[PDB]
Parts: C-alpha cells; structure tokens; sequence
C-alpha cells in the first residue's frame, strides 16, 4: 500500500485553524485548497502543529494573508508531487500578503506539471533563489516574483548543503536552514528518486522509500492500484484523475448517487474509453440505463448556455470550463495583459466550439500575435447584438498581426457589420480578405485606414533598382517605375539607407525614426504619370551624403494615399550593401622621428587619419642637410629611402653624429594611388669623441722667442670649428689661454705664440664643435730658448 | 477621490467583520 | 465579487456586510 | 588715372568670351561682375592686354572655375580698390578652383576699403610668398590662402632685384614682371604711387601724383568730372562712397536693373539698404527700423517647399514672403535651432501654411515674430492653414509669448490623435477665425484620439537648497483609485534666464534639454520627494514634476503635473582664479595678468595677494668658469516606449490577478607684503630688487564683509631680470710692482649687483707681441680683491679688465701702462 | 550595506530615510 | 552621477536633520 | 552663376539633366 | 547636399554619361 489514508474533497479553511485535523487522516487532497483570513491566530499557534499525512494533491492551493505561520514545516512536509489539474489565474500556487512568513517547508516537493507560482507583497520571506526551479517545474517561463524584499538582500539565505550551480548561482540550495535542497540524478527527477539521494524505480514520481523499488514508492506517476505504482490498469478498473483506477463498482455507484436528485452540483460517471468520467466528448452524449457515452446521429452538439450571456476570458481557468462546448449562447470579449503565448492551450480548451449566439470583441492584446487558435468555427451567427450594429470588434490591439488563415479556415458572418480601429498592428489585407471570405450586401462597416497597420507591413509589390553609378561618394541610381492605377494619389519615393558594413539589416516596417536606430530618408517626389518616353522611363536619383570607402544598405518605398482602392500598397526595393570606393590612403599621421642613438634615427607615425582605402607600404626619403657659410665667421674669441609596409615605426639607418636630415612620410592605398608626403627633421647626437685634437703639436720654437705651433684637425669635424683653445703654461705661473679662430688657424697653419721667455713650457690645446667639446691635450715639453 | 479597492477594501474591510468570521462559500 | 460592487466610489457598510456571512 | 568710359551695369557673363571684352571701353562697371564657366578659352590666346578705361569694378570681384590663364596680368593691371555694399561670399577678391594660374599680376592694388580676398581649390597657383597682405588691404584678418602649390614650398618666385619695393620670397611682386609697391608707413590709409610715396589724405591706393588726390582714382573723397572731391554737390549721391551721382543717375541705374538696384542711403546711391531698414517709397530712401522689418522674398513661383533643414536655409534676410510655404521635414536632431535661427526672423507669412506629413515635432517653438497671415494664397474650400500626419505633436507655441492674426480662410486639423481640443479652442479665438463668425472646417474625431492633456498642479511641501544639492517635497497625490499611482517624473533644466518652459529645446526628435528622474509613490502620510546628485553651485534650475498612472482602455489621464518653477543653488567659496601669470618687465616692476574663479558663486569683493622675497641662489656663487544629456554612463538613464508599455502591462496584470483574487475570497451573502585690487584682473609690484625671485600667490573672495571665504591661494614664481647699468669695473686699478717684478693688483668689484659676478676676464698685451688673456676666479678674486701676475718682464703693457656679471659681458677697462723693469 | 546602495548607484529619498535616528 | 563620503554625509544632513542621524 | 545657382537653393537631379549635350 | 565649387562638377560630370558635356 503507497497510500494507507483517505481521499479528501477540495476544502477552503477561513476563519478558523481547528479544522486542519480533518486533514491529517487523509494523505491525498483531491481538488484545490485553500488557507486564509486568519487574523486571530499566532506564531506559537502554528510550530506546535505538525501534519503527518499527504502525498499529492491534485490542483492548486492558496494562501492568502494569514498570520502565524513563520514556516511552511507547520503544514504537511511530505508533499512530493503537484499536478495542477484546475488553475487559479494560470498559476498551481500563490503566495501573497504574508506577514509572519521567513522560509519554506516543503522538501520533497520536486515535481511541477501545469501551474506557476505568483509571489508578491512579501517582505518577510526569503530563500526564493535557491529553490531550482528549473529542476522542480517543467516550466520556468511563468514563475512570476515581484514587489518583494528578496529582490534586495533580507536574511543573507544562508544555509550551511550542496549549493548546486544549474541556474547559475553559485548560493548554498536549501529550504530551510537544516533542510538542504534534495538533489539526485538528472535521469532520476522524472522517474523519482530516494530520500536518501538515489536512483528510484521508472515507474513512479519524485521521493522513493528504497532504490530501485516500485512496491514502496510515494507518488505514482501515471496510476496507483493494488499497492504498487502501475501505468495501466484492468478494465475492470476505470483511469479517474489520472493517478490511480478506480473499480466500476464505485464508478456506477457514484453515477446513481448523482443521478438521484439528493445531491446538488454533479454529473453522471459515464465510461468513456475505459474511464468513468463526470462529462461526455462531442459526438457521444449521456445515457441514464447504460452508464455510458452513446453513440449519437451524426455529430452531436452541446448547447453551453453562459451566465450573464458573456464571459471574458483572460486566462486559461476560464476557457478550461468549456471543455466539450460547441455550441455558446451569449457573447464574447477578449483581453490579455502580459504573460506568454496560450494559443495552444486555448485551440486544445475551445477548439471544439463552432458557434457562437453573440458577436466576439478583442481588446489590449499584448501577448498573442495572431488569432489562429480557432480552426473549426465557420459561421458566426451574430445572433446578439453590438451597438452600432457590428459582429465583432477589435479595440487597442498592438501585438495582432493576422486573423486566421485564408486557405485552411474560412468564417462567414451571417448578419451584422464590423468594427476595426486603433490597431497598428494589423494591416487592411488581413481585414479585406476576411471581409470577402465573409461575405460582409456589402454592409455599413467603419474601417480606419490611417490609424491601422502604421506599425506593420503588409507591402507586397517590389522595386528593383536598374541604373547604378558609383565612383567615390556618390550613387546615382534609377528603379524600374512603379504607380498605382491613381497617378494622383503619389507622393513620392522614400529611399532609406544607412552604414551598415555587416549584413544583419531589417527593413523598415513602422518603427519609429527618432529612436537610437535611425534610416537616413531621401524623399524622391512624385512624377505623378502613367510612364511617358521622353522623361527617362525610369525614375533616376543621385545621392551624396555617402563617404569614401564606406557600405551602406541601401532600399527605397513608394509612397501613396488609398481611400479608394483597397489593394494598393506601394512597391518597395530589396536590401543591397553598396560599398563606396576610397581616394589615396588619406594623409599619415604624427610623423615624428626622434634620435635614440648617435648613429641611428627612430621614427614613429600613426596611420591616416581617415580610413579610407586598404594600408599599404609606406616610403620614406631621407637626404643630409650642412651648415651654412655664416657659421665660418662666428667666434666667441637619387636619394636613399626606406619602405615599410603597414608599420607604425621606422628605423633609419646609414647616418653618422652631426648634421640634419630632411624626412618626410608618404602613405599609399595601391600597390599606384597615394597621397603628398609629410615633413620632419632631426639631428643624431654628437659624439665628442671624434673632435678631439688628433696629431703632434709640432713647436717651431725660433730663436726670435716665436714659437709657431701646428696641430691637426680632429679625424672628423662636427660641422665645423669655429675655434680652438689653446692653454699654455710658463712654471711658475698660472696657466694662460688663447683663442685661435678660422681665421689664424689656417693664416699660421696653426697658432703662432709672441713674446715668451726661456724655459720649458707645457701646453694644452682644446678644440671647440657646435655641440660639446674636444679634449684638452696633455701638456706637451717644449724649452723656449733664451 | 479615493476608492475602497485592493489592500485599502480589505484594511477597510477588516474592522467591519474579521472578528466573527469572513464570508464562506 | 468585491471588486464589481464598489471599486469606483465610496462602499456602503452594508456591502462590506455582506462579505461577512 | 581716369575715367573717360561709360558706366555699365552688372553682367553675368558665363560660357563665352565676348561679353568680357566689351568691359574695355566701359570705366565703371557698376553692379555684380561674375567672371565663370569659361573651358574653351586656352592659356596661348593672351600675351599681356591690358584696358586703359576699366580703373573700378563696385562690387565684388568673382574668379570660379577659369581656365586658360597663367596670370591676373592678362585681363587689365590697372585694378586700384574693390569696394561696394554688395559682396559674393563676403569676400573683395575671390580666387576659387583656377586652372593653369601661377601668377597674380596688377601693379595698382594696394588698398581695399572693404572685403577680403580668398584663395582656395588651387592647383598651380604660385607667387603669394613674396607679397604680404597687410598693405594690400584694409584688413588683417581676412586673408584666407589655403590649398595652394606655394604653401608646400614647391612653387618657385623670382623678383626683379633682391628693383621692386620693399618698404620662396625675394621681393614684393606680384609676377615676374610686374612689381608691387608697398607704401610707406607715413600714411597708411591713402596707398602710394609707383614711385614710393604715400598719396594725400584724401587719396586712396594708387595713384599718379603724391599729394595730389585731383590724379587719383579709388579715393576715400568722392570722385567726379576727373577728380577726388570731398563733397558730392546735390543731388549727386555717394556712388559707393567714391563717386557722385546726380539722383537722376541714380534712379535710372536703379531701373535699369529691374543687378542690385541702387538706391538712397545717408545721402549714398549704395545699392544695398543695412539691416533694419524699409523702402521708403517717396525716393525709395533706406529708412532706418527696429528690429527686422518687411522687405519682398522673391520663392520659385510663390511657393518653397520645406522638408527638411537645408531646404530651410534660404528664408534667412527674409521679413515679408511673397506667396506660400509647405512643411514637410521629417527626422533630424534637434530642428527647432535651426529653424528658429534659418526663419526665426519671418514676421509675415503673405500665404498659407501646411503641415501635411509633418514628423518629429512635439511643440513649436520655431516661430517668434510671426504676427500676421496675409492669406493670398488659399488652399481650395477657403482654408488658411492645413496640419496632417501628425501623432508626435502635443502642444503649439506658448500663447503668452506669441501673438498671431489671420484676416481669412478657415482652420484645420485632421489626423492629429496627439493635440488635445484644448489647444484647438484657443487658437479658435487666438488665430482671428472665430471672431469673424464663420464656421471652420476642423476635425474632433480624429484629433485627441487615446490622448488628452488633462493635469493638475502639484504643492512643493518643503524645499531644502544646499549649494550642491536640492532636495524637494510636495504633498501626496493619489489618483481616483490609489493602485493607478506609478510615481512621479521629476524634470528638470538649467535656467540663465526666468523664461525656460517646456517650449524650450527638444520639441524634436533626437534631442531633449530636461534631464529626467523618477519618485517612487508615497506610503498609502509621508511626503513624496527626491534629492540631487549633485550640481554646481550658485546656478539658477527650472524645474517641474509631473505623475505618472495607469491608462485605462481610452488612455485618459489622472495625474498631476506642476508648474516650472526656479531654484537657484547657494552661494559656497569662490573658485581658484584661473591662470595665474606675473611678468617682470624691468628690474622693479612686474605685471600679472590672471582670469576670474571659475564659478564666482557671488561677486569677487576683492583679490588678495601675497610675495616674499627668494634670494639669489648659492651653488650660483659657488661654481666658477675660470543627445544633449549626460550618455557616458547610465544608473538612471532616460526612458523608451518599450519601458512605458512593459511597466503598464505589468501593472495591469498585477491589478488584475488582484481584483480576480478578492473577488473569489468574497461574494456577497447567500609679515608680507600684500595688495589687493577690487574689480581688476591685473596687478603692478612697485619697487622691487633687480634678479630677486618673488612667491606671488592669487586668491579671490567672493565674500569680505560677512566673512573671509576666499579660494585656494595660487603660486607662481618670478624671477626679476638683473640691472645692466654698472657692469663696468669700478675704482682705480692699483699696480703694484715690486722686488720681484710681481705686480699685485687692487681693482674694486661693480658697486651695482647686476646679479652676480661669475668672473672678471684680463686681456693684457705686450707692446709688439700678441695679446693675453686670462679668467680672475671669484675665489682668487677676493683671495687678492684683483689679481697678482708673477713673471713680468721689461717694457710697457696694456690692460683691460671686463668684469662679468650675469646680465651679459661688461665694458673693457682702459689699458692701463705700466714699464716693469728688470 | 549603505554605500553599497549610494555610493556604487544611485539612492532614492526613502532610501535615504532609513539611516537615520 | 553618485554620491559618496562627504556627499553623502550631507545628503544624510539634507534629508534627516530633525531627528538627527547616524552615519 | 552656376556656383550662386546651386550652392545655395541646391539644384536637384533634374537641374543637373538640364546640362551636358 | 550642397553643389558648390568641387561638388557641382562632381555630381555633374557623374550624372552625366547618357548624354555628353556641359559645365
């Protein structure tokens, strides 16, 4: 036995905790729950109360603005699996207004079919990302978590437990904080695990008692029946709820209790396909002396009559209750907010319906884009009434983009008109052809044509350019002439191009134009003709707001104005990437060659300030430069060149220490095309080394007391030398200098010394560059005679 | 203006009833 | 229904009565 | 010179060579002068021609796309002065895309009384190095000479002589053989002869005499029957203000163009009236106005279609159109600059108006003059005004701001979802069309459309303004029903004047002026506020809240939204005075010149400024030589559609799941120196020591009275230049010769600083020997207060000692002769 | 905690209304 | 853009300062 | 002029057919 | 945009082709 307590009815427990015992001697709770306006009730009245008994319950539940419950321990812990049969807004549990509430109970609910959870106006609760819900629900793209102090940090959720990393947090996974997270095999959480973190039978759900065991399992995931979780049952036992079989011996019994009229609210267990269901499927109906769905003559219609005569669906709870209806005598009204896509979900629910007494009105639609979730209704009798005489409106409806088919679903109004206004996002060719499948006699019927389809498109005639002329920045094109039958009702041409190198490009199709993508507009104007020979045949435009060596997509739209022709849409170009040709590679950047060393030159440069055109080599001229004659009359008495190709730097070579150089850079695009080249200069540095006085200080020391000296030029003169010192020395006295310039340098090949006195005499001899120095020389002998 | 709606119906709702029991189905 | 009654105007006591039973 | 020719009117003379010709019999070539679209012509047809008559051209000379011609010397060399009212690209001399010219020629040009000259888009243009445009003009800052093969140094000059006058560049010619005076600088406002004189007073440019202004042509005096005279005797008019023309003349050459019609002004037949005047019909005397006043706009066929912003620039010097317009424009960031600057201006529009397939406009604000709709043209069914295709626009220009009057047609606005009827009443008595009784012809079922402009105003509870922030409080506001409330839009923008709405700025696409911040709703009581991020103090903010809520299915608004109101932030301590620089300009006096704070944060009372004196260094004396927000970074950032919609949605949602839920749970029952200047931004230290360095420091406070709040206190350093007065060696050089033949020597240091003396350099000579020289170092200096030499032998000598101070070398001694003996 | 909220972001006024006596 | 340190000491000031406040 | 023809009031495509032979 | 000085014979000479000369 996998369940050895009752069944219990789907109860709502309000005003009063003390009825929660009739709970505890029941592990299963068919239909949904419900707990709430508690508001006498205290903690201590709740951790004193533990629930030992239930395993699943077959819909929602709900809790809502209770106080006491600090924990969801206090309630049945051994919850393990949640089907959701019957929804509550589209939602299998609900948390709101919770007060006393800091952590969650339940650890080994693990299994979520149909349902998400709504959590809202909770400021006391945390610990709602460690849940996984990607491996508890079967679907995340619901769970709907809003206006609570988690979204901040509230208890820090710590929980010293395996902190699994799946969703991408890397937070310890928990529920309580001595209640780790239950993890066990990814091939084990859809035929259920152990407790202990083990593998389980394939033929049950969620929590397991031993590995491996089917006879001991908690939950069942298809049915339950004589003890063991099985997926099928004898006949003699009928499939009900779809977790278990029921024997015909309480499916027939529950059937006469209904039958007899002493219990409100039920309908007859008819077996249907092997199962004793409360409702009958179309084409069968219900027999009292057979306790079966009959066979019927042809097909057979269920006549749902509405309360009220309308009912506005905006969730799936409501379309759920006309499971079987073809027949509907009132009206429909439509409204979505939010959420995903149901169409799914509705065609499976209403599918079957195919009549309708009232007319239908949609209104905000936000999360479908088409109304194709109903292919068997073929004729709308209209039989209630709109005010203005319409069967059928459509109000504020942004997310529409087409009706229903036109080749697989047809639909025709038998009387009434139509309304269609405020709707951007549908198109008059979608309520044209539904106009004319209906055969809406042509009947009075309002259709905005101005405020309809401005978000949308529904173009379909093409333009296709014929003349294309680009050189560096301009297009001149011509497309093949496209007019309505109305050569009045044309405004123009709007050509739309923009930069786009890569090719992801959209067409325009109603987007707004002051956003942060924008289509550069050329308003072309109308030629207003029905094609004339002798002003081209094609109309033909150049553009110039293009740069050289730049693609831009480029397409172009026809505009017109339509009140009276109804499929007229204009004509538009395709998408092409016309990539604009460049002119030389643009001027180089930053030339600035700089001396490192005393022989070689660094050069340093950016690449053309415009991009224009492929980089390619670059040359670079070089020439030395001398000083001038000026400088000999101061006293203080082809041409070798370098390529690099795609370089930012340059090393010159072939120079010496002294002397400027003229250097200029010059890029090219074409291995052919380049550009002026730019101008710089620079001096290496001097080597001091190279000007010192070389050669022996030959003395000519004559007996006249003259002596005249003759020393040699440095091995490599730096420019030049504008003079030389000379310090000489009589012992005894301190050192004496003299200037020699240019001048009596080469006048006495040398120096030439007047008026000295006998004796040995040392002198010094020193030479003068540009830049720097030479080298004193050393003192040399030399005894003046007497 | 102000309108008896949402969390304001139910505060202004509770001093009226909420001490003997809420509306059961 | 508690928000089909009184949502635009002011509620009458009697209405939040009859939530009551 | 002179005039004996004719004097001919403007001729566009384009795509041939005869008309050109016909100017050499012609001396004054009244009006425009257009010299283009000439590609036939070749550069071997002339070899120097030259025209005797032609001297003047009045009044602009225009040079566009000319082939064939190697120099300016080809057509006439005699050109003196470009001047007139009238001007092409507000340039004298324009030189733009020539072919085939390397050289400018004339001989005469020296002088322009008004224009300028450029030179662009050339490819051989050579010889604008060796003539400067200071003396060639009356100008000095509109020459443009740009694009050019002698900027690059590739283009040769050759001169006569290193002759052509001159009080690759040699000298000032304009072509090889051609010589351009330059005129003394004794006149500089009468040009000069070819001989080098400067002319009269009265002369201008060239001419042929020197103080002789009868010869002259192109004088700053009028010219007639031969000569520079300085009064026009009437009726004669001050033909551009070189000539006299009896008022006969005038109104006949006026006529005769209807080429810039002459008329009557101040006397002068100048063909151009100045801004603010009017067409006095009686003489069609330029009469002065205030402000723009009317004048006639010449639109292609009494209609200009504007669709975007260049298509708009051609309505500026525009008062009174003549027929109607169109508007169009679409897109573009930020249009209401533009249009208000292009025909801000337009006081009258003789037409009607269209905004048919208008787009990215939100208020209008492009218009401030416009008063008055004369209505001659009229869109058929009599309508003055047509407005279409718009779902952007909200609101018209302010109605308190603007005053506009139509005399007939009918209003109209059709498709305009966005425009609330309110604004449409107004403009029906406003725009004179319902104070006439006749019935317009406007659409309401299609205008206001899921829109409204329904609001409240909101109360600022409390305000509290610091210098860097503001916080706000209002009181709390709740729509009908509370869940609608989804916060509040604080906007707000700088305002230098109290006239800054939200008809200022943006009203376009692509660009907004008022940063936006948002306000959670308040407690369901506390007041809603918020508090700034921070902002510069002492400047004034208009801001304004308005209230965001939850739409219903006809998008009616339930909110609030406050008026624009003016904060300025508090006064706090004035910024550092920006740029702080002293320059000493002689030995005891220095000047500084600095820029005011920053942000004065109130008004700068007074500067206060300090120095000290630095010393002369040591290691000196020891060393010896012997859209338009903030889109960089986004934590709060402006908002989209999309943000609008998703919220709503959700909030719908939310709302919706709520009302389902309760209405399930509940059914009804079964020291130093200092100055200060006051409003100055310049200092002058008095009587300070020559080569002394001075720590000035610059502050400013914009508070002295209540309390000394002053800015950070600036440094700069000066170092005053040393004296160069007394260099020279001072006192008697005292030789001293003694047993040993040693002669000492007492020489006195420079009494005056001059900073410090490096050195004292000797150069001595033996008689018939070479000279001597010899460094004293300081420390052998004051060692012997002179020098000592050891060694001197028989015979006179001659010394010089020249002291070095370190404001330069000084002045060799006298050579002082002294006989050593033996 | 508080700078973490203001000095990182950006603080509304309630947000600044909880770090007071 | 933000506020911190000193600002938001002051801002602390600006916004709770009849009642004091703690930083 | 053609340069004080287009270089303000810019001529359009059709202008510019109006030239060449 | 604008035609002035190097653009008005660029566009010119560039729309031309289908027909001969004429600046």
């Amino acid at each position: 036995h996998l369940y050895p307590g009752e069944v219990c009815p789907g109860m709502d427990i309000r005003n009063n905790l003390t009825r929660l015992h009739e709970l505890e001697n029941c592990s299963v709770i068919e239909g949904h729950l419900q707990i709430l306006l508690m508001f006498k009730t205290r903690p201590e009245d709740f951790r004193d109360l533990s629930f030992p008994k239930l395993i699943m319950i077959t819909d929602y539940l709900l809790l809502f603005r209770v106080y006491g419950l600090e924990s969801l321990k206090d309630l049945f812990p051994n919850l393990t699996v949640i089907r959701g049969s019957r929804l509550f807004f589209n939602y299998a549990l609900v948390i709101f207004e919770m007060v006393h509430l800091k952590e969650l109970g339940l650890y080994n609910l693990m299994n979520i079919t149909r349902g998400s959870v709504r959590i809202e106006k909770n400021n006391e609760l945390c610990y709602l990302a460690t849940i996984d819900w990607s491996r508890i629900l079967d679907s995340v793209e619901d769970n709907y978590i809003v206006l609570n102090k988690d979204d901040n940090e509230e208890c820090g959720d710590i929980c010293p437990c395996p902190a699994t990393v799946i969703n991408g947090q890397f937070v310890e996974r928990c529920w309580t904080h001595s209640h780790c997270q239950k993890v066990c095999p990814t091939i084990c959480k859809s035929h259920g695990c152990t407790a202990e973190g083990l593998c389980c039978h394939s033929e049950c759900l969620g929590n397991c008692s031993q590995p491996d065991d089917p006879t001991k399992c908690v939950a069942c995931r298809n049915f339950y029946l004589d003890g063991r979780c099985v997926e099928t049952c004898p006949p003699p036992y009928y499939h009900f709820q779809d977790w278990r079989c029921v024997n015909f011996s309480f499916c027939q019994d529950l059937h006469h209790k209904c039958k007899n009229s002493r219990r409100q609210g039920c309908h007859q267990y008819v077996i249907h396909n092997n199962k004793c269901i409360p409702e009958c499927p179309s084409g069968y109906t219900m027999n009292s002396s057979n306790l079966l769905c009959t066979p019927c003559l042809g097909p057979c219609p269920k006549v749902c009559h509405l309360l009220e005569g309308e009912k506005t669906i905006d969730s799936v709870t409501s379309a759920q209750e006309l499971r079987g209806c073809t027949v509907i005598n009132g009206s429909l009204i439509i409204n979505i907010r939010g959420g995903n896509n149901l169409a799914a979900e509705l065609e499976a629910n209403l599918g079957l319906i195919e009549e309708i007494s009232g007319y239908l009105k949609i209104r905000r639609s936000y999360a479908l884009v088409s109304l194709s979730f109903f292919r068997k209704l073929r004729l709308i009798r209209g039989e209630t009434l709109e005010i203005g005489n319409y069967s059928f409106y459509a109000l504020d409806n942004q997310n529409l983009r087409q009706l229903w088919d036109w080749s697989k679903h047809n639909l025709t109004i038998t009387q009434g008109k139509l309304f269609f206004h405020y709707n951007p996002k549908l198109c008059l060719s979608e309520i044209h052809k539904m106009e004319e499948v209906s055969g809406t006699r042509q009947e009075r019927n309002d259709i905005a044509l101005k405020t309809n389809g401005d978000q949308a498109s529904c173009e379909n005639e093409l333009l296709k350019f014929s003349y294309i002329r680009t050189s560096f920045d301009k297009i001149l094109l011509r497309w093949e002439p496209y007019w309505p039958p109305d050569f009045r009702d044309l405004l123009g041409f709007m050509l739309f191009y923009k930069e786009a190198p890569y090719q992801n490009v959209t067409e325009f199709d109603g987007q707004d134009a002051c956003g942060s993508n924008s289509w550069t507009v050329v308003d072309i104007d109308p030629p207003l003709r029905s094609n004339d020979p002798k002003s081209q045949n094609h109309p033909g435009w150049l553009m110039r707001g293009l740069k050289p060596w730049t693609q831009y997509a480029i397409f172009v739209k026809t505009l017109v104005t339509f009140s009276d022709e109804r499929r007229t849409y204009g004509a538009k170009s395709d998408i092409i990437y016309v990539q604009t040709d460049a002119t030389n590679p643009s001027v180089p950047l930053d030339p600035i060659s700089v001396s490192n060393s005393s022989s070689q030159i660094i050069l340093k440069w950016k690449p053309p300030s415009d991009p224009n055109g492929n980089i390619t080599h670059y040359l670079v001229f070089w020439e030395r430069q001398a000083e001038d004659s000026e400088l000999f009359e101061l006293d203080y008495c082809h041409r070798p060149f370098e390529k690099v190709v795609n370089k930012e730097s340059l090393v010159i070579s072939g120079l010496r220490h002294f002397t400027g150089y003229r250097i200029e850079l010059q890029a090219c695009n074409q291995d052919e095309r380049c550009s002026v080249a730019a101008y710089v200069s620079a001096r290496t540095m001097p080597e001091a080394k190279a000007d010192d006085i070389v050669g022996p200080v030959t003395h000519e020391i004559f007996e006249n007391n003259v002596v005249h000296l003759m020393w040699q030029e440095p091995k490599e003169p730096n420019g030049l030398i504008v003079l030389y010192e000379v310090s000489y020395r009589r012992y005894g006295d301190e050192e004496l200098h003299l200037c020699v310039s240019r001048k009596h340098f080469a006048l006495e090949r040398g120096c030439r010394l007047r008026g000295l006195s006998p004796g040995n005499y040392s002198v010094r001899i020193r030479a003068t560059s540009l830049a720097g120095n030479g080298s004193w020389t050393e003192p040399t002998y030399f005894y003046v005679t007497d | 203006n102000q309108h008896l709606c949402g969390s304001h119906l139910v505060e202004a709702l509770y001093l009226v009833c909420g001490e003997r029991g809420f509306f059961y189905t | 229904g508690i928000v089909e009654q009184c949502c635009t105007s002011i509620c009458s006591l009697y209405q939040l009565e009859n939530y009551c039973n």
